[PDB]
């Protein structure tokens, strides 16, 4: 949270092309997606170890 | 082989002790950017 504590933010406009949270439905509302969803989740959330 | 002998009869070890990085560089670097490329796969644990 750095970028939004310098001493001039007072005096700063903030531009944000991106909202969060994102709506799942979307995501879902894809037809025929369970897979593909699956997939996506193992390679952006999978850890490694021994 | 008969072109890489010749050239080092006026000084051997010296010749041969420059050019044994130039080969080795081409045999290591050799296929690396090939549109289709051909590999043998292979698997193993996690750890690399």
């Amino acid at each position: 949270q750095e970028v939004l504590t310098d001493f001039r933010r007072q005096d700063t406009i903030w531009v944000l092309a991106l909202q969060l949270p994102v709506n799942p439905q979307v995501v879902w509302d894809v037809p025929r997606s369970s897979i593909a969803n699956l997939i996506m989740n193992i390679a952006t959330c999978l850890p490694t170890g021994e | 082989l008969r072109e890489f002998f010749i050239l080092c009869l006026p000084h051997p070890k010296k010749i041969n002790n420059v050019l044994r990085a130039p080969y080795s560089w081409f045999v290591k670097m050799w296929g690396v950017g090939a549109d289709p490329i051909v590999v043998l796969q292979s698997t193993a644990g996690d750890d690399r």
